[PDB]
């Protein structure tokens, strides 16, 4: 038998306790990154390694721009929570 | 080793996209979210997932939908993907009218409540706030 | 502009 | 500029809200697996992949044994929380 | 670069905090077998070239003082940082020999802004402890 | 035997 909570992967856009950012025109920083990285690496990189690249892209290429000084120049880092027991590949043999 | 991904189908990809909320919530329209939902649809379509987009679901409808999906037969599917795009707090995701704890949604897919997915990867992609702290960053 | 979620 | 919460990795012995298990003589299931997997794959696999192995070893090879039916035959799944921005290799 | 630079003079520190005995006030029983773990970790991290440091039975306060002192150290020549916590605990909480201590408090000493010599470097926290009182019964494959 | 932590 195996744990009932096994084989779950939670890809969180941001760190626990933090705000998640969204561009009013291009969408959420996380989803944009996730889609670019998947389209670019889903055919050869394992999922965890792909989410790591999403982590780097969001953390390095995004900075908030707001007219409200309070919410301006802020950063974000996604949060991968894995309960997976094996590697996850979207391609075949 | 790796998960077996050579079943007849990759699986279902449920996208719940909430843009408009009831005024009582205090959260204004989530502009740009449609671009996201569309982006995700095209991405998962190329990965061969049967994508199902759902827009503006009340918290009751989100639990209703997840319950129904966890009761379908996934025997011929390799995995399950669920993307939630909406406002939120720690461990909480927002329906158009109110909050719903994420634990209540994912529990429908626990190894013992969804036998056709046991031993199969279940991905939950969550775009939503998890509190109100701000990361100011540091230079290098 | 960027907004929070 | 980068996030102040970046480059952190939290390897939890168990899932949020759950008990973590330890064997009175052999030690905690998590550390046992973690040390075993580290000894075996640190020279090859990236850290995340090694932690995935720890997850599988703990989840499949361990089951609680207790004289109290309540705490008997229970399982455990570790929880990896990563905010790393690059791949982690212990070798060069 | 897709990989962390691990070719510094030193791999870094590996602080292992093993709490086996607790104050009667707490109520938790001793953690037998935890010494086997602390010992196993030491040998493992030694092979990975980490500078291991074992700390046994630390109070809630002594834990914060240790972490703060380590964070104020200069890691300019270290590739990373590892911190292992073996003890009783609750969600987000780690138990010192005398009382509860929030985890967020320990890790914060190492945030990119509070520990410049570790900015951009891997900071790993291995936490062996409970995170609630839920029991996983499992399911037949 | 196995105990909780």
């Amino acid at each position: 038998k195996i744990p009932v909570e096994a084989d779950f992967l939670y890809a969180y856009s941001t760190a626990p306790g933090y705000y998640s950012w969204r561009n009013s025109k291009d969408g959420s920083w996380f989803i944009q990154s996730l889609c670019a990285m998947l389209k670019q690496y889903a055919d050869k990189l394992e999922f965890m390694h792909i989410l790591t690249r999403v982590n780097r892209k969001v953390a390095t290429e995004f900075e908030s721009f707001s007219f409200d000084a309070t919410f301006h120049a802020k950063k974000q880092i996604p949060c991968i929570v894995s309960m997976l027991t094996k590697e996850l590949y979207f391609y075949h043999h | 080793n790796s998960y077996k991904m050579d079943y007849p189908e990759m699986g279902l990809c449920i996208i719940i996209n909430n843009k408009n909320f009831h005024k009582s919530t205090g959260m204004t329209s989530r502009s740009g979210t449609d671009v996201d939902a569309a982006n995700l649809r095209e991405t998962f379509r190329n990965l061969k997932y049967e994508v199902r987009n759902k827009n503006d679901l009340t918290r009751e409808e989100i639990v209703e939908l997840m319950r129904d999906v966890s009761k379908e037969d996934h025997s011929k599917r390799s995995s399950f993907v669920c993307v939630l795009l909406s406002h939120g707090e720690e461990g909480i995701i927002f329906g158009t009218n109110g909050p719903v704890d994420l634990k209540k949604i994912t529990n429908f897919f626990r190894g013992d409540r969804c036998r056709s997915l046991t031993g199969k990867p279940k991905l939950f992609i969550i775009q939503a706030c998890r509190g109100t702290e701000l990361d100011c960053g540091i230079e290098t | 502009v960027d907004v929070a979620x």
